[PDB]
C-alpha cells in the first residue's frame, strides 16, 4: 500500500512537498483538470515521487464533444510528460434541464445504456485504462452501484477507484453495506479515503466533506479487511480539501501507514 | 434508525427540486428526501454568502431576506447557476428592497466571486482570461485568470485599469474572454449568460 495525498489547491505545495521529503506520502494524487494551462514538466518537477489524475469536471456524462475533445487532448499531452500512475474520473450529475447543481447528484444507475457509452467515449479520448469512482450516495440508489461498476467495468475495460469513506457514507445514509464492494475491493488497486462530515439539520445522514479526520468506522473498515484492500500495486489517496491542516493531516497520514504497514 | 426515503427511492426523483426552497415543504420533515434537498439547498447558501459575506449585512444573518426571494426569481428566469450566479444575485438586489444599499464595497465582492468561479468550474481550453465589466465600475474591469504557473505568488482575479475608455456595458453586467494572458484588444461586451 502505497499513501498518498490529493493536491487541488496551488498554495499546499510547500507543504506537500514537505509531506514528499519526510516519505510520509509515496505519490501525489492530483485534480488535474484544474492545473490544465500550467507547464506540465513543470508538474513533474516540483513532485519528487511519482503522480496520479484524477479529473473533476470533465462532465464527460452530459459535456459537447467538441470542448470534451479538447479537454482529453490536453490531458493526453499531460499523460505523455508525466506517466500517472492511473487516471480517474467520477460518476457525475451536473445538470438538470440546463441548470448547474452544486450539490452534485448521483446519477440513476438504471441509466446503464447511457453511462457505458459516454464512459467509452471519454476513455477512448484520454487514450488509457480510465477509473471511475463510487457516489457517497445519500439516495437509495447504493443497493444499485456495486453491481453497476462491476457491469460497467467489464464491458468497458474501466477500473473503480474505490473510495471507501463515500461507501461508507453510502451505508450509513441507506443501509448499503460497504460489503457489497468485496469483489470490487478485491480487484482494484487505487483507493480513496478521507474524513466525512454531517448535514447541519440531520446528525445521520453523512456527507463527503472531506474536511476532518477520517471516522472510527471507515478506519474499523480498512482494518477488518486490510487484506482485501492491499495487494502487490495497491495505493490509497487520503483527501483532505477543507481544514487543511498540517499536523491533523499527517495524523490521519500515520493512521493509516498503522494498518497497511510497509512489508 | 434509517431515514425514510418516503415518496421516492434514487437522487434521480429529487433533481427538479434540488435548487427549490418552495417544494421542499412537500417532503415530509422526517423522510430522507426532505434532507437530501436541505444538503443542497445549504450549498447554495454557502456559496452566495460565504464568498460574499457582506451580502448578510442586508439580508440578515440567516441570509433569508435575499436567498429565498432570489432562488424562486431564479427558477422564473431560469438562470443556469453558472459562474455567472454571484453577478446575478446583485442584479436581483438592484430591484430588491435593497436596491438603495449597495456600493462598491458590495459590488467588488461578486465581480470576484464570479471571476473565481470561472477560472474555477470553466474547461474551455482557449479561454484564459475573463474580463468582468458592470456600468458601475468604470474605465476599469475584474479579471480572473487561470492557473498558468505553481508558482504565482499573485492573486488569479484582479482588478485592472483601462488607459482607453472601456464603453459601459448594456446590462448592468457585461464580460469577454482571452485565448491567452493578455489583453490586447477589447471585443465589446458580452450580456451575462442566461
Ligand atoms: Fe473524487
Ligand atoms: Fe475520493
Amino acid at each position: 500500500m502505497q499513501i498518498g495525498f490529493n493536491f487541488t489547491l496551488t498554495g499546499t505545495l510547500d507543504m506537500v512537498q514537505q509531506m514528499i521529503k519526510e516519505r510520509k506520502i509515496d505519490y501525489v494524487e492530483m485534480l488535474i483538470d484544474n492545473f490544465v494551462h500550467l507547464p506540465p514538466e513543470q508538474i513533474a518537477d516540483s513532485f519528487d515521487c511519482p503522480v496520479a489524475f484524477h479529473i473533476m469536471l470533465s462532465k464527460y456524462l452530459e459535456r459537447d464533444r467538441e470542448a470534451l475533445a479538447a479537454l482529453g487532448k490536453r490531458l493526453r499531452r499531460f499523460i505523455d510528460v508525466m506517466r500517472p500512475v492511473y487516471v480517474s474520473d467520477h460518476i457525475l450529475y451536473f445538470t438538470h434541464n440546463g441548470r448547474s447543481l452544486f450539490h452534485l447528484g448521483e446519477i440513476d444507475y438504471g441509466e446503464y445504456d447511457h453511462v457505458r457509452s459516454k464512459v467509452e467515449q471519454w476513455q477512448d479520448m484520454l487514450g488509457t485504462r480510465l477509473y471511475l469512482e463510487n457516489y457517497p450516495s445519500i439516495m437509495d440508489g447504493a443497493w444499485d452501484a456495486p453491481s453497476f461498476y462491476e457491469r460497467l467495468s467489464r464491458e468497458t475495460g474501466v477500473g473503480v477507484l474505490f473510495d471507501a469513506s463515500n461507501a461508507i457514507c453510502a451505508q450509513n445514509n441507506t443501509g448499503a453495506p460497504v460489503e457489497l464492494w468485496k469483489k470490487i475491493i478485491e480487484t482494484t488497486r487505487h483507493f480513496h479515503v478521507a474524513g466525512y462530515g454531517t448535514a447541519f439539520i440531520e446528525p445521520r445522514v453523512k456527507a463527503d466533506t472531506s474536511d476532518r479526520e477520517m471516522a472510527e468506522d471507515t478506519l474499523d473498515f480498512l482494518s477488518r479487511m486490510r487484506t482485501s484492500f492491499d495487494k502487490p500495486g495497491a495505493t490509497i489517496t487520503y483527501e483532505r480539501d477543507f481544514d487543511i491542516d498540517y499536523e491533523s493531516i499527517s495524523v490521519d497520514l500515520k493512521r493509516l501507514r498503522d494498518i497497511f504497514p510497509c512489508v | 434508525s434509517l431515514l425514510p426515503t418516503a415518496p421516492v427511492r434514487i437522487d434521480a426523483d429529487l433533481y427538479d427540486d434540488l435548487a427549490n426552497p418552495a417544494r421542499q415543504s412537500l417532503y415530509p420533515r422526517d423522510s430522507r428526501g426532505f434532507i437530501r434537498i436541505d444538503i443542497s439547498l445549504r450549498a447554495y447558501w454557502h456559496t452566495l454568502f460565504d464568498t460574499c459575506p457582506r451580502l448578510l449585512e442586508l439580508s440578515g444573518p440567516s441570509g433569508g431576506a435575499i436567498f429565498l426571494p432570489f432562488m424562486a426569481w431564479a427558477r422564473e428566469n431560469n438562470l443556469a447557476f453558472d459562474w455567472s450566479f454571484f453577478l446575478w444575485v446583485y442584479v436581483w438586489l438592484q430591484q430588491s428592497e435593497f436596491r438603495e444599499r449597495l456600493d462598491e464595497d458590495q459590488l467588488l465582492p461578486v465581480m470576484t466571486a464570479s471571476a473565481t468561479r470561472w477560472l474555477m468550474i470553466d474547461r474551455d481550453i482557449d479561454a484564459c482570461q475573463i474580463v468582468l465589466g458592470s456600468r458601475s465600475l468604470a474605465g476599469a474591469a475584474v479579471v480572473g485568470a487561470k492557473i498558468d504557473s505553481i508558482h504565482c505568488r499573485l492573486e488569479q482575479v484582479q482588478q485592472v485599469a483601462f488607459a482607453a475608455p472601456l464603453p459601459l456595458p448594456d446590462g448592468e453586467f457585461g464580460y469577454f474572454l482571452t485565448p491567452g494572458f493578455e489583453i490586447d484588444h477589447f471585443p465589446g461586451w458580452r450580456p451575462l449568460p442566461r
